This record gives structure tokens, sequence and C-alpha cells, in this order.
RNA sequence: CGCUCCGGGGACAGUGCCAGGUGGGGAGUUUGACUGGGGCGGUACACCUGUCAAACGGUAACGCAGGUGUCCUAAGGCGAGCUCAGGGAGGACAGAAACCUCCCGUGGAGCAGAAGGGCAAAAGCUCGCUUGAUCUUGAUUUUCAGUACGAAUACAGACCGUGAAAGCGGGGCCUCACGAUCCUUCUGACCUUUUGGGUUUUAAGCAGGAGGUGUCAGAAAAGUUACCACAGGGAUAACUGGCUUGUGGCGGCCAAGCGUUCAUAGCGACGUCGCUUUUUGAUCCUUCGAUGUCGGCUCUUCCUAUCAUUGUGAAGCAGAAUUCACCAAGCGUUGGAUUGUUCACCCACUAAUAGGGAACGUGAGCUGGGUUUAGACCGUCGUGAGACAGGUUAGUUUUACCCUAC
RNA sequence: CUCUAGUCUGGCACGGUGAAGAGACGUUUUUUCACUGACCCGGUGAGGCGGGG
RNA sequence: GACGCGAUGUGAUUUCUGCCCAGUGCUCUGAAUGUCAAAGUGAAGAAAUUCAAUGAAGCGCGGGUAAACGGCGGGAGUAACUAUGACUCUCUUAAGGUAGCCAAAUGCCUCGUCAUCUAAUUAGUGACGCGCAUGAAUGGAUGAACGAGAUUCCCACUGUCC
RNA sequence: UCCGUAGCGGUCCUGACGUGCGAAUCGGUCGUCCGACCUGGGUAUAGGGGCGAAAGACUAAUCGAACCAUCUAGUAGCUGGUUCCCUCCAAAGUUUCCCUCAGGAUAGCUGGCGCUCUCCGCAGUUUUAUCCGGUAAAGCGAAUGAUUAGAGGUCUUGGGGCCGAAACGAUCUCAACCUAUUCUCAAACUUUAAAUGGGUAAGAAGCCCGGCUCGCUGGUGUGGAGCCGGGCGUGGAAUGCGAGUGCCUAGUGGGCCACUUUUGGUAAGCAGAACUGGCGCUGCGGGAUGAACCGAACGCCGGGUUAAGGCGCCCGA
């Protein structure tokens, strides 16, 4: 699918319709002291071997694509995350498409 | 599995060598004063057959 | 449950005779640690 | 006289503890489900359309024909202006088919896809402006237990878009396009806790998205066993027996033709009606706390769809030989080479060498050649253990003295 | 699938005595040549070892 | 103490043992180096911590090895009677099965075809090879002597049988 | 090395025996019998271990992991049993979810305990109004799809021409096309369109007037809704019946058969649905016999009469 990089809609904490930053969220890196990750660090430590099921039946192409809205006012400068259905083809902004025109 | 017979060589009391009509360790004479600064001699009594 | 080249419907071997050298007993039969093996010609 | 017993190594071999690699040598465990037996094949396992479906709704099968795990910054939202498919008659190059113009055109087009429904100053086409595909409570419908998820419908509170305005819009004209807990990640608040208090990192919470379970209400999971084991099942196959008769076998009706002439002496196409269970199927009713599973030998009885023989009718019956048909199962239907064979094929005799049933007659009657355990060899397949209605060889055949029948 | 004996390899300790050299931004890193005294092997009934005369 | 010990394959003698290192194994080489844990070093930070450089073996990279496991093609035209068809072309993989051998204990079709053995033979033997799916130490071919091994025929012998 | 005895072993008869002499023996026939021969005693190796001239063989009649004790009364969605009487009520093999398909949870069906009223309400039913449908039928001179035949047409182009060198000229023709007709069809076609069926209504929770409130809605004490206060009882179709309501709850979740409708299959005592009734759970009379058919359902008896069936004899008539 095809999205622009601006686009104005409503600010929680603006309380009104104002332009935004239109980015792609990307999972971030994982914290080794969260406390799911120390309690599974500490339940793998020394013998039993793998304490926790590893998912191998995948069975999706595609994920959600969730895009970063960010407000573009100095004050507020306030992010929040709105998912799009799934699509196997993604991009920002590119190649506007039009009407009546030759295709080559 | 069961234990193979190259695995069974090592433990001993079937595979352990046949000793009992063998005459001796075979080896040279121990290192002296006589063998390290000159010449000791000996005699060859008997040839003999070692199993 | 004798040999690891023992059993199947044919006497073969059915996997490769060299093996590794740090391999553990009861599996390092064959030929052991071998840089080349075949009918000796030449050197 | 001396200080290591002499040599050979030596700050390394080696030992203790961690770290990475390797590790079926060994240990533990797994190897889905539906299923006209199981396996192989498919997905009827989560969804959607038309039908089945018997005019409310609901309704099954490995029932039929299909589709889905996407696509779209517009193909979402308004507003304006047009009318599509196709056809006819014309116009230089121009012709079947390029472009212009007139007329007819109820949709015969298009609306992303499968199909169905719906739609003409539109829901289609072309433009202009846009982000209602935004935030936030509840309620309702669909599946349904009347629980969720998904999808959907009416509102309400805001901020907006568009249009002159009425209004319309919180995604796609509608019916599908999708996902819990635990964990992780991002966003939100001058938010709460972080423990005897205070500050600051960190961490834990609350709220909303995402990362995914397609066996789609969501285990983390390869085989083989003919060396096999247990609990069971006739809910389920391999024998017989049943129902059925596609297939096999047998018999009719009609008569275009064959028969030198001549449909019907003897045959008989194109059609059509039946019989039988000596063929194989289909089914799974009985039997899995066991009905001994192929042949052959032996022995008795029955059937007729009659090969011969008795008595006869008809011939394209001169005689001889041979065909068709009737009453008819009384009596016969053999000896051998090959193969475990059933079957088949050949030699010979004969009067004829007809077909079958009796738990595919007959293993406490035999035999054990085959099939069908464990030992082995070959070919093919598999990395392997092993597999092969593919060949080859060797492989324990128990008991009657009970009752009946004779 | 998840582990595991054994095995290979790296670090720390046992673990010292000197000489040189190469180093990165005087400590320390590491390479080589040696020493024996920890540690290891062989021999022997631990029998003439090292210097000097 | 290498004329030894340990680990495998094949199975006397005779005659041979062809081709393939692409795959999976085994082995060799390496600061010429991609990945790479702990420990150690450097920097920031109030510190917990974070980041970066260095980065052993092993995987990668390259060579060897088939008496290591194993493997060893397909389609057309072409000799002027028919056919077959040495020869050529083309597609191709690491080669494309060499010497031998065969309806074999290995051949579905198949009771293959021919010859012999019989009065008659799905049996036996000898040839033919298009070989579903033969083949060279996963050993090929042969072969005297030997065998309570499997199979065919003949003489003699007999109640196996009439 | 050969024949062959003692010894060692165990080919064949697939002999005997096979509740045997014997939990592996016996007879004849056989293999070997100077060497990888046979054998006593001592000794070594112990269970995921030994030992194996290799059969998964042997390891005290036990071997593809011996034997003894304990954990242990291991677990079993699986099999078999589960002990006195009478009375009353009385099922289900269906929905949804589950690595669910020989099992559970859930809803349904059942029972028990009651309670709140009675001494209006409700109904596997009809009538009267009012909606819904797309099956049976029918239709193809109505759309879509399939499909048979002639007939009349001009030039709208052609397949063969032919008299024209030739002209939309003569002029036959055959096919596509057009126009009225005609034969035959549709589970996934339809203009029409039943029977049976599915919803609502048939009053007092209704009508009727007056007044009040609203921050909703508005030109308008407009509209809408909610409150009070009164007035109307012939209780506004038939038939029948006392109802309403709350806890706890077992068993079941393999079904099968029949009229009609109906899917697959040549068909089946085949497989799979809908409706109702049965069998299962149920005896009785009849169909000779008999799960389901016809009649009719059941406390123990006497008299009478019937149903479905019958009335020569069995065997009542
Ligand atoms: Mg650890
Ligand atoms: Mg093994
Ligand atoms: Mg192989
Ligand atoms: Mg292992
Ligand atoms: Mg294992
Ligand atoms: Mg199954
Ligand atoms: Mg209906
Ligand atoms: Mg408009
Ligand atoms: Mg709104
Ligand atoms: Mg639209
Ligand atoms: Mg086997
Ligand atoms: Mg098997
Ligand atoms: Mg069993
Ligand atoms: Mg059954
Ligand atoms: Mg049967
Ligand atoms: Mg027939
Ligand atoms: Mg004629
Ligand atoms: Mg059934
Ligand atoms: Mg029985
Ligand atoms: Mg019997
Ligand atoms: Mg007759
Ligand atoms: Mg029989
Ligand atoms: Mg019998
Ligand atoms: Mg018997
Ligand atoms: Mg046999
Ligand atoms: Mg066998
Ligand atoms: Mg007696
Ligand atoms: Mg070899
Ligand atoms: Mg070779
Ligand atoms: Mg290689
Ligand atoms: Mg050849
Ligand atoms: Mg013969
Ligand atoms: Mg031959
Ligand atoms: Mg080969
Ligand atoms: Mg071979
Ligand atoms: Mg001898
Ligand atoms: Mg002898
Ligand atoms: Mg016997
Ligand atoms: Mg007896
Ligand atoms: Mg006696
Ligand atoms: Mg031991
Ligand atoms: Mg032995
Ligand atoms: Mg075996
Ligand atoms: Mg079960
Ligand atoms: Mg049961
Ligand atoms: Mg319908
Ligand atoms: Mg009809
Ligand atoms: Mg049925
Ligand atoms: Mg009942
Ligand atoms: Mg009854
Ligand atoms: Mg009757
Ligand atoms: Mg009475
Ligand atoms: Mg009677
Ligand atoms: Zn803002």
């Amino acid at each position: 699918v095809n999205v622009p990089k601006t686009r104005r809609t409503f600010c929680k904490k603006c309380g009104k319709h104002q332009p935004h930053k239109v980015t792609q969220y990307k999972k971030g890196k994982d914290s080794l002291y969260a406390q799911g990750k120390r309690r599974y660090d500490r339940k793998q430590s020394g013998y039993g071997g793998q304490t926790k099921p590893i998912f191998r039946k995948k069975a999706k192409t595609t994920k959600k694509i969730v895009l970063r809205l960010e407000c573009v006012e100095p004050n507020c400068r306030s992010k929040r995350m709105l998912a799009i259905k799934r699509c196997k083809h993604f991009e920002l902004g590119g190649d506007k498409k039009r009407k009546g025109q030759v295709i080559q | 599995g069961r234990v193979i017979r190259g695995q069974r060589k090592g433990a001993g009391s079937v595979f352990r060598a046949h000793v009992k009509h063998r005459k001796g360790a075979a080896r040279l004479r121990a290192v002296d004063f006589a063998e390290r600064h000159g010449y000791i001699k000996g005699i060859v009594k008997d040839i003999i057959h070692d199993p | 449950v004798e040999h690891p080249f023992g059993g199947g419907n044919h006497q073969h071997i059915g996997k490769p005779s060299t093996i590794r050298r740090d391999a553990p007993a009861g599996r390092k039969v064959g030929l052991i640690a071998a840089r080349r093996t075949g009918r000796l010609r030449g050197t």
C-alpha cells in the first residue's frame, strides 16, 4: 500500500486536528532487565534444558503495519500508534499514481 | 545399545595377555658406573623361545 | 545394538567408515582419523 | 669438599573452576485429527457465495460449482458534471479493428477479486477539495451456550473534511479477507508503587496498538519394528455367511441384415426386458476372552444351464458325419509331461473326456508344495533402523475316553 | 525435540628466576632465548654425581 | 614397541578390479580472514549499566582422498530391397556402466525367443541381451577338491503306485 | 587327509510320543572322530552390565535388557463385576467448545426440595384481520442458458457460380444475418405462482379528558417523552386448562426403524438429511414365526362388549 508522510489528524494532547509526521513503527531491542526476561534467564539456568515453548509452526506471511504518528507542534510533540490492515508491500510517500496516462 | 567389542577390551579379564609361559620382561641391563664409564663383559648361556 | 555398522536387509555399512578423531567410544570404529582411504599408488 | 639419589623434561604437560564448539557413545520424550478399515491421496480442520434445503429460520455426507489468507492515499470521504456495453448511418489516408460526428440504446457495461444481491441527473466515468481509515463511552445484531474473537448496525460526546445548503462521512455498495492468557516492544499521564524516610536512574503497574498460535477457542515434537509388548474393539479391515448385481455368466422380445434366392434351418446389428450367485466388486449386519486362513489327495450327496448314452422333434437332414430343440441328472465323464496351483497348455485313449454346489464341502482326515513369524542371499528404495501381492532357501500341523450322527 | 559422559579450545589459579625485543594509549600487553625450586617421567638393592687435587 | 598393537572392509587359488571428489563423510593448510563465548582492555555515565575495539577452537574459504559412504544419461537423422544401423547432430551432469556376466538366488512384461532334453515340459541345460532394476574388494568372472546346502536328467533298484 | 568305533553332535523320516519316559525324550538313518577335538575340577568377567567363529544367541526351564525386595494399593478416556423389598416420577444418543472422534465441559431432556398467589392468566388448536416467502406447479410467441424444424425477406457482408472485361447489373443459389412462427428443457433460470407453513393483533399494562415538567426538539404553551388528577367494566372471538417462580440435581451426549419429502450410489437389510410417530425403555390381541407392521399401551379380579384380525380341522368362532 501507499500512505503519505504527512497526515492531518486528531491529537489527544491538543484536543484538535493537527498535521502529523508519519513513520513506520519497528520493534525495539529487548531489554535484559525486564521481569519476564529475568525470570526466563533464571529458569533456563542450570539443568533441565529448554523450559518455555519455542514456536515453530509459523503460518502468516506479513505483519500488520503500524504508523507512528507524531505531532508537528513544538509544544506538543506527542506520538501514538495507528495500525492498518495486513499488506505484503508498504511504502511511505512514493509515486502518487495518476489517471489517463500512457502505460509503458 | 549394547557396549561394543572394542570397548569391552579395556576392562580386561578376558582380553588380558596370556603371560603364563612367558620367560620374563626382555630388557637391557641397567645403567651403572661400569656401563657409563667403561664396559662390562657377560656370557650368552642359552637362546630361548618366548611364547 | 552390537555395532554402529550392523543391521539392514543387506550386509552394508550405510555410513562413511572414515570417522573423526574426537569421536566417542562405541562410535569410533572403521577407519579412524583417515587422511586418505584408497589403494596405495605411488608414495 | 659439597645443597638436591642419578638422568630426562619444566612455568609448560597436568589438576581445580568457568566459557564456546563437538557429541544418537548415552538418557528422556514426541512423531495431530477427519476418514465408507488403516496407509497413500485430499482438507470436507478457520472463513465466504449459489445450490442441496422440501416458498419463515435452521438442517448432513471425502454432496455439486467456486473463491480466501490479498488489494487500495485511493479503489476511503464529500461535491459537481456526464452516461455505459453494443448497434446503425456517415467522414482523406483508414482497411474487421486507430479518430470525429449524429441517432437508437432499462443497463445487455462498470463497480479490485469467487458468486449472488444492489445501483443511471448513480454506487459507474472524469475532475476539485480532502483524511470520518482520527479520539472516546456505553448499547445492539451476527456465530452462539445466547460465551468470546472476528465482522457489522443504530446512537451519544469531541474535533474535522466536503458542499451554497439540506446533508453525507468515524474505511472500501452489502455478504469473507483473520487471532486469548504468559512474555516482549511502542505510545499516553507534572499518573501510582519501588517498602524506615527524601532525591535521581532503574524496575513493577494502569490504558491503548503490535510481535502468533492456518490443527485458525491457540502443546514446543522425525522414523522403524517380520524381535515385539499391554488395555481393548467385531464401533474397524483381511475368511465364510447375508442384502445388492455395477462387472462376470446365462436366457429372452423386436427384426435392419448374413445365409447364391430367403428376416426368423442356423445366426443376428441398433435397442430393450430378465434370471443366477460357480467371477470380481460395493457394503460392514455376525465373529477379534480366536469359527484353523490356498491347493492337492480321499469320500459321500445334491443341482441342471445335457458332453455322451435311452426316447424324440427340426435342418441349408440323400447316406455318413454334424448342428438346433424337448422329456430327461438313471449311469458315466479317464491315464499322463509342465506348474504349489485354481486356471491354463500339450500327448494319448475314449462314448464323452459337460458345467457346478455342499462354511469358495472336506487340516482332533492327511499333506505342507504355496501363502503367512523368527535365520539368510539378490534386485530396487531409504542417510539409517528397515520396506517391497519382487524373486530364492530352511523352517514343531496338539487332544476325543464326553454328547449326538453314522 | 531437549539434554549428557567423553573430547577440542580460551580464561583464572597452583605458577616462580632472569635476559633481550616488539608494543597500545612511566604502568601494562605479549614473542623468543635460557634457569630450577613447585610439578611430571624413567632407572636403581636411590653404588662411585658436580667441581677440585 | 611398527615383521608390534589397535580399528575396518573383502573372503582360498587363477584372472582382473574401469570412470566419478559434484553430494555426504574423513583429512590437511591458515592472523592471507567473514562469523565467533567467557575472561581481559578502552570510553561515557552518580553507579547499576551501555557502547566500541580485540576476538581461541569450531563453522565458512581452499587442496587431497572412492580396496570412504556411494553413484555411473536422454532424443533424432544416417549403408540406393526390408530392417538393424558402425557414423553425425543436439540436450546435458561430478561422471554417464569399462572388462565381464545374465530371464541368474537378480527380468515386471514372461510360461521372453531359438536350440536340446520328452509322446507331451510354467521345470533343467546351452545360447540371444532391448539389462522394470547385472557389474567389478557395497567385489566381477572363473574354478579342482569338498558339502546331512538348492535344482534337472539318465542307469540300476524297488508296494511310491496300478 | 578318507571309511569307521568309543566320545562329541543332531540331517531326514517333517517317524514314535505329543493330559508323553521326558516343561524337548526315543528309534532307524546321519555329521565329525589328531585337531579350530572332547571333558572334570579350580578361577575371571554381573544386568543397559557381562559374554558372543554373531543366532539378538547365552547369562540357573526366565533374555530385543535376568532374578528378589521396595517405591506400589504406580496410572488406565479401556474390560469385567457392583449384594433387601415396595411405592411415585422418569430420560438421552441433540447444540457449542476442546490434539475433541471409545472421553469431558456446556445447553437441552429428568428428579427432588419448595415458595408466591388462585380457590386474571396460559395453550404443539381453531376462527377473524394483517404481513412474509419463491418450493410444487407453470413459462420459454417474457430476460439468461440450452435447443429442433420449415416459411418469408432485402442486400447486410459471404461460401459455389454464371451471362456480363465490367457497375447496388442479369440472376439462380446456398450458409451465416433479419422477421413472424414451431418442437423440446433448467438443483446452482425466471415474468407468474399455490397447498402446508412462519410472525403480530383480538383491551383495564386499554381508551379517554384536564393540568404540570424538560437542559431534547422546534416559526408557533410547536412536537415528543415523562409525571399527576379524574371518568369509562357488556373483562370486547371459539374451545379447553389452576398458574407463576427459585434453588440443587443424576443419567445421557455410539442410536436404529417406518409414511411422506429428499442427497450420493446400478443397487443394497448401503451411506447421509427434514417432519412426525415408534423401537430403544414396552408388556398385550393379530400378522404361523418376529425390536420397529395393524390394533391397543399394562395395579389384582368377576360380568358384558369391541379394535386389528379372523370363523373346514389343528384352533375359540
Ligand atoms: Mg549452565
Ligand atoms: Mg548405534
Ligand atoms: Mg543405498
Ligand atoms: Mg548423541
Ligand atoms: Mg535415543
Ligand atoms: Mg486417525
Ligand atoms: Mg420450509
Ligand atoms: Mg452526484
Ligand atoms: Mg459523531
Ligand atoms: Mg466507493
Ligand atoms: Mg525380516
Ligand atoms: Mg512391516
Ligand atoms: Mg493385545
Ligand atoms: Mg460390525
Ligand atoms: Mg462377506
Ligand atoms: Mg450383465
Ligand atoms: Mg438377403
Ligand atoms: Mg452403519
Ligand atoms: Mg467364540
Ligand atoms: Mg470347527
Ligand atoms: Mg432341462
Ligand atoms: Mg473351504
Ligand atoms: Mg473338520
Ligand atoms: Mg490339523
Ligand atoms: Mg513350506
Ligand atoms: Mg522369514
Ligand atoms: Mg476302551
Ligand atoms: Mg572397503
Ligand atoms: Mg572400483
Ligand atoms: Mg569430497
Ligand atoms: Mg555392457
Ligand atoms: Mg520332470
Ligand atoms: Mg539359462
Ligand atoms: Mg550396482
Ligand atoms: Mg550389486
Ligand atoms: Mg580328518
Ligand atoms: Mg572322516
Ligand atoms: Mg515328527
Ligand atoms: Mg496319542
Ligand atoms: Mg515306561
Ligand atoms: Mg563394567
Ligand atoms: Mg562359539
Ligand atoms: Mg534379526
Ligand atoms: Mg477414549
Ligand atoms: Mg465399550
Ligand atoms: Mg430457495
Ligand atoms: Mg417444476
Ligand atoms: Mg440410514
Ligand atoms: Mg418413552
Ligand atoms: Mg409397543
Ligand atoms: Mg407372514
Ligand atoms: Mg374381560
Ligand atoms: Mg387363524
Ligand atoms: Zn499535539
